[PDB]
């Protein structure tokens, strides 16, 4: 048959060449099955070879994707033209410093998520005796945080994130919580420092939009709401240790 | 030397007026200032009940205005606005696990409205049938 | 170049290069490992396996039954000593895994629960909801942060190894943001750059997995084995490819046809079982690659659904229940819903086979070294000898920690008797990159290099998929010699230093030609039917293990021919029959 | 690249106050507005319940007295905390904000106290 077409407005900057991020439209072809991450790599394809962005799953588990769709942090491989008749520009993640089109600088992100000593502490066990014993029940406490692609959609989704470049951020927080959770880690005073910073719990004031934005309904809001009732009683408890 | 210029986008004072999820946010905070607003306005009340009745029927004036009675309006709107959300989040600092199953929200939020109702009859019971 | 000194290189991190960083950090404490990337390490492709990892676990199960599982399911084509060590080593390293955090589903009483793969008769594949995938690489990932041994280069493009006396000593890799040229020099390096999926213009795979790493290899002298042994996965969306668990049938789902038959009845895997209770070894749980051809038999008889995407059959889940559903099967019913616009609870999902996972790989011995010495392979991009002619479901994630571990170990040993090489040799090879590297940004021709892209995986699809004939084989060798022509005219008029992806997709695509060519050649040698790779002509239609039972060696000459050999199988207790 | 020994916050103090507050101010402030700021004011009551004799022996209560300080003040540490971070997310900068909007909340609770052990 006939395919409809559709004009993107993507958001272009060559580091090299300018002086500041500058819109280019394409013309693309489309229908019912067709994604952002389609439609660029059809204009790369065809329209304009120097479009660089980040990729590799094509469904939405490996978290590359990240980019604004009209204001909105969305993964471009899971962003539907079918959508967007009426208009659709796209630019790179918010809040993040612009290297080159699509691709932002991810190391302030990267850095927070290792500041918060993401992996399990203090346990003595060892394999030969097996594994260590956890319920439903006790995995339910942490599991929900777990689910988290490291994409980036709630950094940008944050404003308090795009006022200070210094807070270690939702998904950071979140993944501190995941371990803080999990009956199998005993390293928590490990990470309270990292939380009880101002840059870090304390730097949110529960705008919420992060939550909203989660491809994977991690629901980093409330993992941040959670921590800022264990810092504070980790503020207590430090309080009241004369000792 | 290196051949990259990272672009930092700046940020607004008014970077709140784009998107509506944001704007509710500033609405929710913005409640904040009929609250205090009303406690100054109860300070008042409160000294000017002790300079005798006299000073207190000059409150009752004030309260009459009635371009008072429009921002108290405004206030009582505010505060049940606040109510609204506070309640939505609170729910979210506890992390409850009920069968293998986290739970929540709605059965706190269920219970805190129930206890505000509550609470709203008793009080009124107690301020004017008597 | 600048310089940077380790004790070894890790190319990947995906489940095995992590692995083998962690390995080797807790190996030697004091050593400086470099672990490279051309992606953060959690978009590596392990992220997305959904299904499990294999390892003995029930009481009534043995080593002996995962290890004759092994072998079967490879038709005899394994390395029975490999295959040995490796059940011998899953428990250790799945439980391992849970020592380290990852959330695998549980039994009520906290064990760890296990469900059935690959047609096992016992299941053994432990499992987190299913993401495990997703779970195992950040697990991995993330347990890897408290070493500081391991330095990351992230998305940093590894153009190729140094060689000199039969002796690895480093690599060039190029600091993609910067656009600059980076030299490490490590007497043992480790290959870990996954498989060559994305040769084949469908199917289940990142964009990164363009057989990088292997290509190489190839360059090096470094033979690819078993290349012809391309596993295809029979459920996938049409047009994207995607991965449609087999768990949607070890639930009870089904496959029909337009007239909503059952049609597996009628391919020797009958009787029909209802829908209750499905079956292992029956109807939608039959043997792999007769689910695979029931598709192409139905394709012929014209019972396929004609769609916009292509032709496919049904995947019916109707019958599962919410309940099931969400608890065994969400990411599946987010998949279906966002890319066929499907509701496994109220419609049919559109399906067909599609390529999915690379058997053959880098030539390993039993400890992952290659017959360059100090270089090894581990993970998909080698060919430990495991997997035969067929992987068994559930294996590969299991021998991405099982042999990531030994590969770590393995090259730390090596890095510590290596002994010096020829410094103006190695820094002579270094040179040799670089000027490489300018010969192909200055080439002109103006072929466009998405085409060749669209053209070898067209190749591919078309001659070496599920059945495969002499005439369609050889049409794609014909093709990829074409397509190698054609890529000397190739130009990248991309010529700016920061995230040029232009460049990089190019050479990714020069990787893939060569890969495609040593799968396009073994396959047409092998005149005979076993494992993934089936033929129709006669006197090929059958397995032969009087005149093939052996390996395919497949090397790349600087003429750029492609040239085979032939290697015997290791067999232990388990002779064929 | 970020700080490996950060300073620990002190805003667990004002967020428990805002807690606390505003939790009361959820479940209490409407019923209290409606009746002070309107129900009083416009004689919309029985007979003299909100009469200057009636609300004064409530307010010399000891239930009475706690009562109208909570009311007073949780509030209070609720509103000024938002007010203080709203002055960051309008980027208005003020001045040892934390001690004029803080401040400002312990000098009216002290006025308040000083009310309600009475003028
Ligand atoms: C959708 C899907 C689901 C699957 N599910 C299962 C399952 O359920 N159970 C199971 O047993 N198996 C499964 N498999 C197969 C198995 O997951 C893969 O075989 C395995 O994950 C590969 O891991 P790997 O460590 O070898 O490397 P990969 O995860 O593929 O990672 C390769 C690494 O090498 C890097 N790299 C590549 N080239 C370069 C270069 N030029 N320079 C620098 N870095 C480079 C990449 O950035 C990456 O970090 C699945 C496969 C797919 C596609
Ligand atoms: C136990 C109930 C706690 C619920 C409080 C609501 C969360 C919340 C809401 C806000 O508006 C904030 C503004 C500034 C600083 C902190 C904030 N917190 O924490
Ligand atoms: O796809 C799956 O769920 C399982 C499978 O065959 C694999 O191990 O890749
Ligand atoms: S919390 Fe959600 S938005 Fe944030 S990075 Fe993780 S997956 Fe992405
Ligand atoms: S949007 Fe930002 S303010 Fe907190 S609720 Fe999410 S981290
Ligand atoms: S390509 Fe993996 S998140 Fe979109
Ligand atoms: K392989």
């Amino acid at each position: 048959a006939e395919m409809k077409n559709l004009k993107i407005e993507v958001v272009r900057y060559n580091p090299e060449v300018d002086t500041a991020p500058h819109s280019a439209f394409y013309e693309v072809p489309y229908d019912a099955t067709t994604s952002l991450l389609d439609a660029l790599g059809y204009i790369k394809d065809n329209l304009a070879p120097d479009l660089s962005y980040r990729w590799s799953c094509r469904m939405a588990i490996c978290g590359s994707c990240g980019m604004m769709v009209n204001n909105v942090p969305k993964l471009a491989c899971k962003t539907f033209l079918r959508d967007y008749t009426d208009g659709m520009k796209v630019e790179a993640l918010a809040n993040f410093p612009i290297e080159r089109d699509l691709v932002v600088d991810m190391t302030h992100f990267i850095e927070s998520l290792e500041a918060i000593k993401p992996y399990i502490i203090g346990n003595s066990r060892t394999a030969d005796q097996g594994t260590n014993i956890q319920t439903p029940a006790q995995m339910a406490k942490y599991h929900q945080f777990s689910g988290c692609i490291n994409c980036g959609l709630c950094y940008a989704a944050c404003p308090q994130f795009g006022l200070n470049p210094e807070f270690i951020g939702p998904a950071a927080i979140t993944l501190a919580h995941r371990y803080n959770e999990d009956s199998r880690d005993h390293g928590k005073k490990e990470r309270m420092a990292q939380l009880n910073s101002q840059n870090g719990v304390w730097s949110c004031t529960f705008v919420g939009y992060c939550s909203e934005v989660c491809p994977k309904h991690v629901d980093p809001a409330a993992a941040i709401q959670q921590g800022k009732v264990e810092s504070s009683k980790d503020f207590l408890i430090a309080t009241l240790k004369p000792r | 030397t290196t051949k990259r210029k990272p672009y930092v986008r700046p940020m607004t004072s008014t970077w709140w007026k784009k998107l509506p999820f944001y704007r509710f946010y500033m609405l929710r905070e913005g409640t904040a200032v009929p609250a205090v607003w009303f406690s100054i306005e109860l300070i008042f009340g409160l000294f000017a009940l002790k300079n005798g009745p006299e000073a207190w029927a000059g409150f009752v004036d004030f309260l009459q205005n009635p371009v008072i009675v429009i921002i108290n309006l405004i206030t009582l709107a505010a505060a049940l606005l606040h109510t609204k959300t506070w309640f939505e989040l609170a729910p979210k600092a506890a992390n409850i696990i009920v069968k293998d199953e986290k739970m929540g929200p709605e059965p706190i939020i269920k219970s805190l409205w129930a206890v505000t109702v509550v609470a709203t009859i008793v009080i009124l019971f107690v301020a004017l049938y008597w | 170049m600048q310089t940077f000194q380790a004790d070894l290189a890790i190319v990947g991190a995906g489940g095995a290069g992590l692995r083998a960083a962690i390995a080797a950090a807790q190996a030697n404490p004091n050593a400086k490992i470099a672990l490279i990337s051309k992606v953060y390490p959690m978009r590596s492709h392990t992220v997305a396996a959904e299904g499990g990892s294999a390892a003995v676990a029930q009481d009534h199960d043995s080593f002996e039954y995962h290890f004759h599982d092994t072998v079967a399911g490879g038709d005899w084509l394994c390395e029975q000593d490999v295959v040995d060590y490796f059940v011998h080593h899953c428990p250790t390293e799945m439980t391992q895994l849970e020592l380290w955090g990852c959330p695998w589903s549980r039994r009520p009483d906290g064990s760890v629960n296990v469900r059935r793969f690959g047609g096992m008769k016992i299941e053994r594949t432990w499992f987190a909801a299913d993401k495990t995938g997703f779970h195992m690489l950040h697990t991995l990932f993330q347990t890897s942060l408290q070493f500081p041994q391991i330095q990351r280069f992230d998305e940093h493009f590894v153009l190729d190894i140094l060689v000199d006396d039969g002796h690895v000593r480093g690599l060039v890799a190029m600091n993609m943001m910067e656009g600059t040229l980076v030299q490490i020099r490590a007497n043992a390096v480790v290959m870990a750059t996954g498989g060559a999926g994305r040769v084949y213009r469908y199917n289940t795979n990142g964009g990164i997995v363009t057989g990088d790493g292997m290509g190489m290899a190839l360059s090096h002298g470094v033979p690819l084995r078993d290349m012809e042994f391309v596993q295809y996965h029979p459920t996938g969306l049409p047009g994207s490819g995607i991965l449609m668990t087999e768990g949607c049938r070890g639930e009870g789902g089904i496959l029909v046809n337009k007239n909503g038959y059952r049609y597996l009845q009628d391919y020797g895997m009958g009787p029909e079982t209802p829908l209750g209770e499905p079956k292992n070894k029956y109807m939608e749980l039959g043997p792999r690659d007769k689910v695979s051809q029931a598709f192409w038999h139905e394709w012929r008889k014209g019972n396929t659904i004609s769609t916009p995407r292509g032709d496919v059959v049904y995947l019916d889940l109707r019958h599962l229940g919410e309940k099931k559903l969400h608890e065994r099967l969400p990411f599946i019913c987010e998949l279906a819903k966002a890319y066929v616009g499907v509701d496994p609870v109220k419609e049919p999902i559109p399906v067909r086979p599609t390529a999915h996972y690379t058997m053959g790989g880098i030539e390993t011995d039993q400890n992952c070294e290659t017959r360059i010495k100090g270089l090894f392979a581990v993970g998909e991009c080698s060919s430990v000898g495991l997997h035969g002619a067929n992987r068994l479901g559930s294996n590969s994630l299991a021998e991405l920690v099982v042999f990531g571990r030994l590969a770590g170990e393995q090259a730390t040993e090596r890095a510590a008797t290596a002994g010096n090489g020829n410094e103006a040799a190695i820094e002579a090879q270094a040179a040799g990159v670089e000027q490489r590297l300018k010969d192909l940004v200055n080439q002109d021709g103006g072929e466009n290099w998405a085409k060749i892209r669209d053209e070898m995986g067209l190749a591919m699809e078309e001659g070496c998929g599920i059945y495969r004939t002499p005439e369609l084989m050889q049409k794609t060798i014909d093709k990829l010699a074409e397509l190698q022509e054609r890529f000397k005219r190739v130009r990248i008029t991309d010529t700016s230093s920061v995230f040029n992806t232009d460049l990089l997709y190019t050479i990714e695509l020069g990787h893939g030609l060569n890969v495609a060519e040593c799968m396009a050649h073994s396959a047409m040698a092998r005149k005979e039917s076993r494992g993934a790779h089936q033929r129709l002509d006669e006197g090929c239609t059958e397995r032969d293990d009087v005149n093939f039972l052996k390996h395919t060696l497949a090397f790349r000459d600087a003429d750029g021919t492609t040239r085979l050999e032939y290697s015997d199988v290791k067999i232990t207790t388990l002779p064929p029959a | 690249m970020i700080n490996p020994n950060p300073k620990r916050s002190d805003e667990p103090v004002f967020w428990g106050l805002f807690g606390a507050g505003g939790m009361w101010s959820a479940i209490i402030a409407p019923v209290m507005i409606l009746l002070v700021g309107i129900l009083l004011p416009l004689g919309l009551f029985p007979g003299d319940a909100l009469s200057y004799e009636r609300v004064l022996a409530f307010a010399q209560s000891f239930i009475g007295r706690v009562f109208l300080f909570l009311m007073i003040v949780l509030p209070l540490w609720c509103g000024l905390h938002r007010m203080h971070h709203a002055m960051h997310d309008l980027k208005i900068h003020v001045p040892a904000g934390k001690w004029v909007f803080y401040g400002l909340a312990a000098i009216l609770t002290v006025v308040t106290l000083i009310g309600v052990v009475t003028i």
